[PDB]
This record gives structure tokens, sequence and C-alpha cells, in this order.
């Protein structure tokens, strides 16, 4: 089932371009913002973009891009949260959470950290 | 409990001398006023906290009493309740009495609204590091009205307190909590902030606005490389780069800027879109460049730099075989103007001798065309009249083009020289 990534920070929906660019939008209908969260391991979960057919992914300096390829830095430890939100931190760098900042952007894995508005997503249905 | 009863017993409690902390049973009538009706709650909010100070032994159900008369339905309850917060903040009450001023800045009641904002101004001259405090937990962790009412206090507010509560410390305070919450902020936000760290006395040195530039760097992300397809890419760079405009000096630098724009924003200038009616995108980048290009010191790579704003100037300026966009090339003559003083040899050199050769030759070109349009212009402005917006835009013209007639003679000695100064046309006196 495809889900949309809705962020407790401004509310947006996690959003994945087809020239690798990771964001977040407001708008409920945007094509991009369709991901498929692919099962890995126990606890570890992938997030596809639909329309952009790239994988969600965090490099060496936290920050966020889609590839077109599975890598290493695509795997997130997936930890249910309060409420129905859940946190997505990286496999490889085992401290850098996914994160939206307030301004649309994302947020730099070297500045996340638990308790924060911007690592919580809700999955929401359609 | 009714008005009969509080007003005896205040009397009891006033007309006490010294005598006052025995007699704890006639406060408490006073504390159980709180649950009378208009009359009795009125009274109550007057009588608290006068006597406050000799109970400590029912300082929490005093604060208490208090709380509930702040949330009170009738405004003019929570008026009387608010004015005398200040009261309860003795010590370890304070921190408290922050958080509960700060949660009350989300009133739209304008008489509520200036009662709450006097209270946190009385508590910030008792306790300045426990105020902020109060303040910047709700902007990091708050409702989002919350962290907007507190962070328009502080933008608005700390220019009233006196000099005497803003020591270094409470300064150095401020500086460590903004740097937490720059990490999320939006674009508005970074703007007040930015005022509210620039006003702060320390920071107005020289080592102080060098820190403040570093500041609108990292917000600026310059590592992250420019894309320029984004419209928001664009309008998120300018904003934040206008912000460290007014910080820079002769020994504040803007090289991390200026080669920024150079490298990575000058070669892309055309792709540049913009969503927003009757503004250039362009020419302000160019504009933002020209007033940056004043304070540049010693850069990275000078020599590319400088040869990606020459090429890009040789766009506006043509060779003689067209309409001339003298607002374009203020900016990027001047920009060169400034840059070339570092490497005269781009020109002066004998490699440089064809470079130099088709240069004088352009800005010969561009000087017959514009010196045709500046007594043109001034044909037709032979006070009143002057501030028309028909007017005035002949005004702001014949400044661009004085200031390119200006660099044009001081780039066509025959050793081209770098010395005239002039004042861009965007820029008052």
């Amino acid at each position: 089932d495809p889900k949309r990534l809705y962020c407790k920070n401004g509310g947006f929906f996690l959003r994945i371009h087809p020239d690798g660019r990771v964001d977040g939008v407001r708008e409920k209908s945007d094509p991009h913002i369709k991901l498929q969260l692919q099962a890995e391991e126990r606890g570890v979960v992938s997030i596809k973009g639909v329309s952009a057919n790239r994988y969600l992914a965090m490099k060496e300096d936290g920050r966020l891009l889609a590839s077109k390829s599975v890598t290493d830095e695509c795997f997130f430890f997936e930890r249910l949260e309060s409420n129905n939100y859940n946190t997505y931190r990286s496999r490889k760098y085992t401290s850098w959470y996914v994160a939206l900042k307030r301004t649309g952007q994302y947020k730099l894995g070297s500045k996340t950290g638990p308790g924060q508005k911007a690592i919580l997503f809700l999955p929401m249905s359609a | 409990p009714t008005v009969e009863e509080l007003y005896r017993n205040y009397g009891i409690l006033a007309d006490a001398t010294e005598q006052v902390g025995q007699h704890k049973d006639a406060y408490q009538v006073i504390l159980d006023g709180v649950k009378g009706g208009t009359k009795e709650k009125r009274l109550a909010a007057q009588f608290i906290p006068k006597f406050f100070k000799h109970f400590p032994e029912l300082a929490d159900s005093a604060i208490n009493a208090q709380l509930d008369l702040c949330e009170d339905e009738d405004v003019s309850i929570r008026r009387q309740a608010i004015k005398e917060l200040p009261q309860f903040a003795t010590g370890e009450n304070l921190p408290r009495v922050a958080d509960i001023l700060t949660q009350l800045l989300q009133t739209d009641d304008s008489a509520e609204f200036n009662l709450v904002n006097n209270a946190l101004l009385s508590i910030f001259k008792m306790d300045a590091k426990g105020t902020l405090g109060g303040l910047f937990s709700q902007i990091l962790q708050g409702e989002d009205i919350v962290r907007e009412r507190a962070i328009k206090f502080l933008s608005t507010k700390l220019k009233t307190l006196p000099d005497e509560v803003l020591t270094k410390e409470v300064e150095e305070l401020i500086l460590t909590e903004s740097k937490k919450v720059l990490e999320d902020v939006t674009g508005e936000e970074f703007v007040l902030f930015m005022k509210i760290l620039s006003g702060l006395k320390s920071l107005q040195t020289v080592s102080g606005r060098q820190q403040l530039v570093e500041l609108v760097a990292e917000q600026a992300d310059l590592e992250q490389t420019f894309n320029p397809s984004d419209p928001d890419c664009v309008d998120r760079l300018l904003q934040c780069t206008r912000q460290a405009v007014p910080l820079f000096s002769k020994n504040v630098h803007s090289t991390r800027f200026v080669t920024y724009f150079c490298e990575q924003v000058l070669p892309n200038l055309g792709t540049l879109t913009t969503p927003v009616e009757g503004l250039d995108i362009q020419l302000e980048v160019l504009k933002l460049l020209a007033e940056m290009s004043s304070f540049c010191g010693d850069m990275e790579k000078l020599e590319t730099n400088l040869r990606k704003l020459f090429d890009k100037l040789l766009e506006y300026m043509p060779l003689p075989p067209p309409k001339l966009q003298f607002s374009y090339v203020e900016c990027l003559l001047y920009s060169f103007h400034q840059l070339g003083r570092k490497l005269p040899d781009f020109l002066t050199a004998k490699l440089n001798a064809e470079k130099l050769k088709d240069f004088k030759i352009r800005l010969q070109y561009f000087a017959r065309g514009l010196q045709v349009y500046i007594r043109q212009l001034r044909l037709a402005l032979q006070g009143e009249a002057l501030k028309t917006e028909e007017n005035k835009i002949k005004v702001v013209a014949l400044k661009i083009t004085n200031n390119i007639n200006v660099l044009i003679k001081d780039l066509f000695h025959i050793p081209p020289s770098y010395k005239s100064t002039v004042t861009l046309s965007w820029k008052p006196v």
C-alpha cells in the first residue's frame, strides 16, 4: 500500500523529485509525494518515490538525496512513536534522522536528534 | 466569601504593621476569594499579590489562585491579575511566571496584550536570564502561535529595556539561544533574529559583526551547490544574503559571498526564473553583488572569478557594428571596477593585450550611446515635478548613466585606473 509521509513540523509531505531532490510540500495531491515503504530486515524500511522511481537516501554529510538505485544509504530504522508518527533513522549513520524543516527543505542529519518535531512523520492513506 | 469579608481581612493584613505573618487565616480568606463571583474575584486579583511577600508557606496556593484569575472568562478579571504577576516572581517562582507570561502573549485583546508585555519587561528587569529561559523554551518547543509572539517580543521590546539590564552575559545568552533556534527558522523568522542579534551592543563591534556574518553564511548554506532552476533557491539566497550587507565594513569582509555569486550564480544568470510580477530577478542578483564587491578581500580563485565577472560584463557591452541595459552595466562595471584592483594584470599583461584592446573598443562604443542618453535625460530635466513617478525614473537614470560614465573614463586610462569612487544609484546619500 502506497503512503504519504506527513511531517509534524510545519505539515509538509515528503516529496521525491525525478532529478533527486528531497523536500516537503503542503499540497495534498502532489505526484511526487506518493511513497512506497519496502520492508527489509526487521525494523528497517526503504522509501521509494513512485513518480520519481528513486529511493530516499542520506549521504556522508547528512544531506537527503534520491538515487535511482538502492545503495547502502537507502535503509532506515522505522520506530513507531506517538501518535501514529514514525521516525526514520539512517542505518549507516545511526545518529541522523530524516527530517524536514519549517522552511520545507530537508534538515541536515548532523543537526537532527531524538525528540524533535522535524523527525516525526505520519503515514497517510491514498 | 463576599466583598465585605475581603475588605475586612484586607484591613487586618494592612493594619498589622509588622505582625503580618501571624494573620495567615486572614490571607487564606483572600485566597478563597477566587471562588467568589465577579466583584469577589476583582478584589482577589489585587489583594493576593499585595500580601504575597508575607506568606512564603502559601506560595504555591497563591500563585495558583492568581493563575486561575489569569484564565478567567472575563477579560477585565484577567487584566487585573496579569498586571500583578511580577509580584509573584520572587525566588524560585520567576521561571514559572515567565512561562505563564510567555503563554499569555497569544491574547488578542489590545489592553491585555499590553499588560502581558509590561509584566514580561518587569520580570526582565528582575531576572533577565530567567525570563529569557521562559521565552526561548517556548520558541524552541511551544506552539507556532507562542513562538511567533515571543520572537516579536524580542524583536520589538528589547530596545525598550535599560542598558543596565542587558548586561554582557544577557547578550551572550541571547546569542547562545538564538543559534539554537536558527537551525530551524523560516525566511521571515531569520530576518527578525538578525535584527535582534545585530541590535546587541556586544555584537556591534568589528569582531561582533564578523560573527553575525558567519551566522548568515551557515544559514545561506554556501557549500550547497547552486541550482538555477529552482525559483525558491534564488529567493532564499537573496533574502539570506541581504541580511549580511548591513554588516560589511572594510574589516568585515564579504569574500565568502562574492566568491559564491561569481563562481555559481553569474555563469548561470540567464537561467534565473522569477515567480513574482514586476521583479527583475537578474538585476536584483547584480544589485546585491555590486553592494558586496566593495567589501571583498583576497579571493580563493581570484582570476577565475574575475574572468567570469568580466565575461558577463562583455555580454552587456556590445562591439560596434541595439538597446543598452544601463541598469545591468552599472552593477557589472562597478563590481569589476572593485575586484579589478586586486589583479591589474587582468588588463595590463602582455598576454591580455588582446583582451585590453577589445575591452577599450567596447568601452568607447558604449560611451557614445551613453553620453547621448545623458544629455537626452538632462534635456527633459530642465523640486515638485521631480517627485513624480515619471520624473523620478529619469533622476535615478541620470545617476546610473553618470556612474557608468565615471567608471568608463577611469578604465580608459592607458594604464587602466581604479581609484574613482561612485555611489550606487539605488543607495541614498
